[PDB]
């Protein structure tokens, strides 16, 4: 809901048709649910404004529509040569139908497409994809049980996915890289369980939302917009930029308790391996969201002269801050998360 | 009240009263600012003074209409306008002066080419 | 468009006029209420110019008062000095002397030598663009006129004169330059313009008639100076309002009469330019749906906020445009201890509010 009343009518019907895909009972269910996604979310992220949008809009559908193609198209070939919606195993009938999803959802290898996209996309609009249009193909992952092909994605999921974070300034691509990233963490959750991975996916939502939520209030686009953006006393400028830590999941930010969860269990299943190189790269993920947080944590900078006040929406503002100070003291609310036994 | 003009464009007009009075008023200072040997002011004044002065006897329209003649009020309320425009540009003409320029001799002449006695 | 005298008294709102002033304007908002029902003819925007001195506002005050417009004074740098209880930030002395001390009008007048005078050069736009969006508000909630004395569109006259002049520096040229752009984008052109022309001697004339012993004694008045403002406006001003907003010069406001400046308006028309939408003159207002009227509406009675924020360009690049980070420091101090300035407009319960401890309520655009 931007700017006109046809915005929620497409959420709306964005929402019903990934919808029937979680809750799809065939392949077939499942893919129908999906092109109603791919319709419902095209008229949002091209916005006829501007320019930038509708570049975007191409290169979604010219990707979708492929991958969505290639879904159908394997879910027969694995439905006709074992004539049951459940195979008996993962033959190469199934492979297809995970490099499809994967696509679909940007994940390793397939993922030139997406920072391209940040360009144009604006941010809540970038947003809504970053959190939404990531579910149903992972939740069809889940269905999915090729071990290796997930490991090859997990593997690679963080590589590119931080060292590409490290080299751009638009923060458009910084959030797209630093998805990908965590997109790694949910693939490998995915993998060991589900109820864990329901719950990664949820806060990696919640912090997302955040994030972006502000960046959308204040408009900063360009790591020297960070540094020169207003504030009053440079001190919630401060306050405000923790959660870029939370990104990292260091203990007092609340986004240690979902890293947490996955790493306990994954351990549990003993792929120790997996584990040390995700983690590895999430120093790296950190690394530059230090390197955004020189804006913040020293203070009394050297700023512009013309500025004398900062303004922003009260809708916004009042919501964004509330899911801050979340994000700063979450973790003696321990207790009152008992979704994990 | 009458339903149509009975021209296209030519919308019925109410208050024509108040609408006539304002031109007639502008258009008499427009032509204060003349000078006063000026043959087009001369006649301006008792012409709109005439129709301003006819323009208070008859409330009623039609009866206005009668009394001043000339057409009906929505077009005689154009009349008005273009006249207002006249002695805007009147005063920029400054037309009341004497001959800019006098006709070459044989310039109006006519018939033509005819050779002359000196 | 159409004067009063014409219409033989005053004009009508079509529609009860929407509280823009005091209340939000929400999507739901505009499903819940239209907007171009009350659109009337006057919903259109009336910019003057003219060289400096020229005596437009009681001009313009004059022209919004009998053809029914809102005046909208003209631009009022004090504002960033003025607060909820008044007083001037002026007040306080060169504590921090660089970049924190004041530069008014009196100051660029009196010495355009400072580089600190750059700072109201490009304050001085937003001040123009903030007030336009306003003008942008009233129309589009109120469906009234709007008629302002001059407008962002034509402050880079005055830019480019000062930077012809030297005062301002190349690099300030380039900045105010390149960032017109990225907001000035974001406005609707006027429907009409009216420029007034009179010579440089002759605004001479008249700004020696003014008086006024930070202006009339000062140094800057130059004919290169107050020239510049003519060949601009003659030429790089004009012209793209030329192309959009339709253009009328009568000779100045002195002999301006302004009966026959409201009668040559209202014979323009623009219903002859309800013609082919793709006509570029008077694109900016072809607005195809009610829905689409929302759209700006709420843009602007919804998005202010938004439009400030545009604003922020991170241009690190130029001295006299960046500050000391201490001193900056110590005029963060000095502002937001000053009197009336601790809390929200309203919530400075120190220099007098009561009420508190149980209001909650914030101003549409309210400021901060
Ligand atoms: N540096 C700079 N100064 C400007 C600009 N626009 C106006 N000013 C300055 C020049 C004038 O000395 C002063 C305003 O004086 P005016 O000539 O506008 O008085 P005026 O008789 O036109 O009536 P008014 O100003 O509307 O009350 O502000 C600008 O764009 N840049």
């Amino acid at each position: 809901m931007f700017n006109n009343s046809s915005k929620i009518l497409f959420i709306t019907i964005m929402i019903i048709g990934t919808l029937i895909t979680v809750t799809s009972n065939s392949w077939l269910g499942a893919w129908m649910g999906l092109e109603i996604n791919l319709l419902s979310f095209i008229p949002l992220l091209s916005d006829n404004n501007n320019l930038m949008s509708t570049e975007a809009s191409l290169k979604y559908f010219l990707t979708q529509v492929l991958a969505s193609t290639v879904l159908l198209f394997s879910s027969i070939l694995l439905m006709l040569k074992n004539n049951m919606n459940n195979e008996i195993n993962e033959s190469f009938t199934s492979m297809i139908i995970m490099s499809a999803l994967l696509l679909k959802s940007g994940a390793a290898p397939f993922h030139f497409w997406f920072p391209n996209m940040m360009e144009g996309l604006t941010w809540m609009n970038a947003l809504m994809l970053m959190t939404w249009q990531k579910i149903a193909p992972l939740m069809l992952i889940s269905y999915l049980n090729i071990k290796y092909l997930l490991l090859i994605s997990v593997i690679l999921s963080v590589i590119i996915g931080a060292i590409g974070g490290l080299n751009q300034t638009s923060l458009r691509k910084l959030m797209a890289f630093s998805s990908i990233n965590h997109l790694g963490w949910m693939l490998s959750s995915l993998m060991i369980s589900e109820s864990i991975w329901l719950i990664y996916f949820f806060f990696y939502s919640f912090l997302s939302f955040v994030l972006t939520f502000m960046f959308n209030i204040f408009k900063l686009f360009h790591l020297n917009q960070l540094f020169s953006w207003f504030v009053n006393s440079k001190i919630l400028k401060f306050t405000l930029f923790m959660n870029f830590l939370s990104l990292g999941g260091l203990p007092p930010f609340l986004g240690f308790l979902p890293k947490w969860l996955v790493i306990q269990q994954l351990t549990l299943c003993n792929q120790y391996f997996m584990l040390t190189l995700m983690m590895m790269s999430t120093l790296i993920t950190l690394f530059f969201y230090l390197r955004i947080c020189y804006s913040a944590f020293m203070m009394n900078y050297f700023e512009n002269n013309w500025i004398m006040k900062m303004n922003m929406n009260s809708i916004n503002y009042n919501m964004y801050m509330i899911m801050t100070f979340f994000s700063i003291f979450g973790l003696f609310l321990i207790s009152l998360f008992y979704f994990m036994f | 009240i009458k339903a149509s003009t009975g021209l296209t464009g030519l919308a019925v007009s109410t208050n024509p009263h108040h609408t006539l009075s304002a031109l007639y008023g502008k258009i008499l200072r427009a032509v204060s600012k003349m000078p006063q040997d000026a043959s087009y002011r001369k006649y301006t004044e008792q012409l709109v003074k005439q129709r301003a002065d006819s323009v208070a006897q008859h409330k009623d329209i039609t009866a206005l209409e009668k009394a001043v003649g000339c057409g009906q009020v929505e077009e005689l309320i154009v009349q008005a306008e273009n006249e207002l425009i006249l002695a805007r540009k009147m005063l920029g003409w400054k037309p009341w002066e004497k001959l800019v320029q006098a006709a070459p001799a044989k310039q109006w002449d006519w018939p033509p080419a005819q050779i002359m006695e000196p | 468009i159409s004067g009063k005298t014409m219409r033989g008294g005053p004009r009508v709102p079509k529609a009860a006029p929407y509280p823009y002033k005091t209340k939000k304007y929400s999507v739901f908002n505009a499903i819940f209420d239209k907007t171009s029902k009350r659109f009337d003819e006057n919903s259109k925007v009336i910019c003057v110019e003219g060289p400096i001195a020229a005596g437009k506002s009681k001009f313009a005050k004059e022209l919004a008062e009998e053809l029914d417009m809102e005046y909208y004074p003209a631009v009022d740098l004090d504002l960033i000095y003025i607060n909820s209880y008044g007083y001037d930030m002026r007040k306080l002395d060169p504590q921090l002397p660089p970049s924190c001390r004041s530069y008014d009008v009196r100051n660029f007048c009196l010495d355009p030598s400072h580089d600190l005078a750059a700072q109201f050069q490009i304050r001085m736009y937003m001040l123009r663009y903030s007030q336009y969006i306003d003008a942008l508000q009233h129309v589009l909630s109120t469906g009234q006129g709007v008629v302002l004395e001059r407008s962002p569109y034509s402050d880079f006259v005055f830019m480019e004169a000062m930077f012809r002049q030297g005062y301002l520096s190349r690099g300030a040229r380039s900045v105010y330059n390149e960032l017109r752009q990225n907001t000035i984008g974001e406005l609707l052109k006027p429907h009409l313009v009216i420029y007034l022309d009179l010579p440089v001697d002759a605004v001479k004339k008249q700004i020696k008639a003014r008086n006024v012993d930070y202006e009339v004694q000062s140094k800057v008045f130059s004919d290169a100076y107050l020239s510049d403002l003519e060949q601009l406006y003659k030429q790089q001003y004009l012209k793209d309002i030329s192309t959009h907003a339709e253009l009328l010069i009568y000779d100045w406001t002195a002999g301006g009469e302004t009966e026959v400046v409201v009668e040559d308006i209202e014979r323009i028309d623009f219903n002859q330019f309800e013609a082919d939408i793709h006509n570029k003159k008077m694109l900016d207002w072809r607005f195809p749906l009610e829905a689409e009227w929302c759209e700006a509406r709420i843009k602007y009675c919804h998005e202010k906020p938004d439009l400030m924020n545009y604003f922020n360009v991170p241009r690190f690049d130029v001295p006299e445009l960046v500050r000391s980070a201490d001193d900056g420091k110590v005029w963060r101090d000095v502002w937001f201890n000053a009197p009336g300035m601790k809390y929200r407009p309203g919530y400075n319960a120190d220099m007098g509010d009561e009420g508190l401890l149980t209001k909650t309520k914030i101003g549409i655009n309210q400021g901060i």
